[PDB]
DNA sequence: ATCAATATCCACCTGCAGATTCTACCAAAAGTGTATTTGGAAACTGCTCCATCAAAAGGCATGTTCAGCTGAACCAGCTGAACATGCCTTTTGATGAGCAGTTTCCAAATACACTTTTGGTAGAATCTGCAGGTGGATATTGAT
DNA sequence: ATCAATATCCACCTGCAGATTCTACCAAAAGTGTATTTGGAAACTGCTCAATCAAAAGGCATGTTCAGCTGGTTCAGCTGAACATGCCTTTTGATGGAGCAGTTTCCAAATACACTTTTGGTAGAATCTGCAGGTGGATATTGAT
């Protein structure tokens, strides 16, 4: 069902593997369940966190 | 020429994997420690690997094999058959 | 002419997919993947049923044991939800003999 | 124009990591860690035969592996008030974790 | 009068308790906001064992937890506890 | 003498540290541990009753978990170049290890 | 009058203990840490024999899986020195009927 | 064995437990094995890091 | 640097809490013999794996250049250790039912032999979503 | 704000590697019946759990100090991301051609199972001694004038 979802998110009908890995990262049970699960082809969720970012005084500056 | 064949796992593409793990800049000192690591991983992996096809007293390395011996250290895969 | 059989657990897969979503289809690796994660479950259960079983020195595996290795095993509202639908199932199996 | 356009330094990798973060094709090439397994099961056990599903399979671990350590290495970076990691990083988070070689 | 022993909870774990557990890895000096959070992870380590804990104990038909309900709930999460039966 | 001895910042500590390292018994007392898993057991089932063995083998757990959770909050303090523990270094090493909640 | 029977490897750690060192003793915790520990490290051999075994599609567990087993779940040279004394105590046992 | 050298180190002539944690944590293969382990009434081997120690310059300075 | 303070180590002394040794006896372990698997040798085959060639070709080795980073002095202030005190919690010993742990026994539950279907699966024969391609609209970036 | 250069995202197309569907059929599922075992409701019983009051032991909440730790500021390096270039390890793609995975036979070895006979492991009653505790005296580590 999370697969499906996220497949329609993406305006794709067939399920591949990376929506799987979608769908349990993003499900807090799930998570917990497969925490230690490595799936294939599913890289991970994009992720940065924040403070590496570039400062949002990116504009006019005069 | 060949140099012990580690230097395969090239810098960019280590730089890859770090930029898929969330990383930005980089120090030049990782890559070797990087590498040991990783060796060691991989030392481990294909020991009981190995072992597990010693055990069935065949000469060809199959799958499962490796997926049991990675069920074992606690870092279970999926995708490649049991 | 000769030829193995390897089964697995795909043709049920298939079902519930176009049970919950008619229109959409499914590559044959996710496929190996939720077989792959059906056997790990599979095991997990059963090693814990016995476990518990060898604990308490019965010798029967029932309905009980399941239930509560998946207490144990899976958190909170899943496990809720779950236990609902096999505890329908057993009532349902139970008396439309 | 005249001189060659050039992004700062950082931005080139934030593309790379919305990049890379997209998709999912494994990142090493195959060969050389082909010869990688090849010569460390060579010193185990001699003459051996390898599936290639199998090596595919070490793949997906070795790099997913690999991504977590250094999403912790990163975290132990923050936590200094660094950007950049460093070998005690990776140090670190393998000593957390009990992977102590 | 209002006592509840300080809460009638936790926070009958005492400041200078943890400040001995802290000893004990080896550490010289703490801050004064450690003490609330490491009552909540205590608390949720807690938590999980005696779930399971009183599991096991569900499924004897028991009222009476037994060391042996620990140890298993104890080995499920790799914390393995030896001295006390299995 | 006057004025009243005082040892300098620190050095009572480090005594604590040997003192508590060369010997093995339990820091904390029994009966608020009972009331504390009386209590919490209380909310989950009722009118439950607990072998003192099983009191003894909780605390037993709970320290040992604890005294390796200090141990690694103490390697991401000191690295960072602090000597101070403070929470994000605890929420850092239970993230590390996975013991998420 | 009634009365149970609980077994333990308690005497035989105490023979051992004899052997290794005559002049000393062991408490009564400590024993039973060492019952807990032989019990623990028959499980896990046990278990990893079985999945070896299972895997394999073969019914019987024999020295082989044992070793086999021993090579993967200790490391190096103390798996050395434990499957030395194993074989060396198959050895005997065979001939000597 | 172990144990009972770690008791002749400190001139008791009965096993421990304390003396069972102090063998297991000082050989690596041992530590190994029972990484996550916790002997009960075992304690820890003493250690601190070298660096929040006092520094070795505490003596005469004038 | 040397002197007092205090903490801690170390020699010596005593009685008791587990440590250690001695009975009976019964569940447990070895022996015969038989019934029943079962795993390794031998004979075959076809799938999969391994050493080569060649034409790109995308990617890797190297070399510049500079904008952001990593530390290193320095200092305000804060915040948490040392210590004293009184006080408050915790400890520990007074000689009833509840529940863990057995023992019976049989009504329910379920393994095992055999036959009858039948759903699952390998392989042939269709489908088609989406990987590539092409083209154009913004969206970031970055200098000015 | 305002303007050039590339990077990302939408729109529209098209043919094929992978998906889905259609056969044949053969190793599992279900039925039936019968043999075997078992889990759970009654009868007991002996260890253990539940918590109060009084008297005493030991530790903690609090409040007073003050040493040195954190953490922000600023600054001198330095070094690691961008990007150009040229060449070269890898992709792909094909072909051969050896060797091993996996089947199928089969039978000599191995082991479960039903008894029978020994036997040592373990509960429980008599000894015992190492160590917890205690007394006392000598050295070690802190720290000040």
């Amino acid at each position: 069902e999370l697969a499906g979802n996220a497949a329609r998110d993406n305006k794709k009908t067939r399920i591949i593997p990376r929506h799987l890995q979608l769908a349990i990262r993003n499900d807090e049970e799930l998570n917990k369940l497969l925490g230690r699960v490595t799936i294939a082809q599913g890289g991970v969720l994009p992720n940065i966190q924040a403070v590496l970012l570039p400062k949002k005084t990116e504009s006019h500056h005069k | 020429v060949l140099r012990d064949n580690i230097q395969g796992i090239t810098k960019p593409a280590i730089r890859r994997l770090a930029r898929r793990g969330g990383v930005k800049r980089i120090s030049g000192l990782i890559y070797e420690e990087t590498r040991g690591v990783l060796k060691v991983f991989l030392e481990n992996v294909i020991r009981d690997a190995v072992t597990y096809t010693e055990h069935a007293k065949r000469k060809t390395v199959t799958a499962m094999d490796v997926v049991y011996a990675l069920k074992r250290q606690g870092r279970t895969l999926y995708g490649f058959g049991g | 002419r000769k030829r193995s059989r390897k089964e697995s657990y795909s043709i049920y897969v298939y079902k519930v997919l176009k049970q919950v979503h008619p229109d959409t289809g499914i590559s044959s690796k996710a496929m190996g993947i939720m077989n792959s994660f059906v056997n790990d479950i599979f095991e997990r259960i059963a090693g814990e049923a016995s476990r518990l079983a060898h604990y308490n020195k019965r010798s029967t595996i029932t309905s009980r044991e399941i239930q509560t290795a998946v207490r144990l095993l899976l958190p909170g509202e899943l496990a809720k939800h779950a236990v609902s639908e096999g505890t329908k199932a057993v009532t349902k199996y139970t008396s439309a003999k | 124009v005249k001189k060659p356009h050039r992004y700062r330094p950082g931005t080139v990798a934030l593309r790379e990591i919305r990049r890379y973060q997209k998709s999912t094709e494994l990142l090493i090439r195959k060969l050389p860690f082909q010869r990688l397994v090849r010569e460390i099961a060579q010193d185990f056990k001699t003459d051996l035969r390898f599936q290639s599903s199998a090596v595919m399979a070490l793949q997906e671990a070795c790099e997913a592996y690999l991504v977590g350590l250094f999403e912790d290495t990163n975290l132990c970076a923050i936590h200094a008030k660094r950007v950049t990691i460093m070998p005690k990083d990776i140090q670190l988070a393998r000593r957390i974790r009990g992977e102590r070689a």
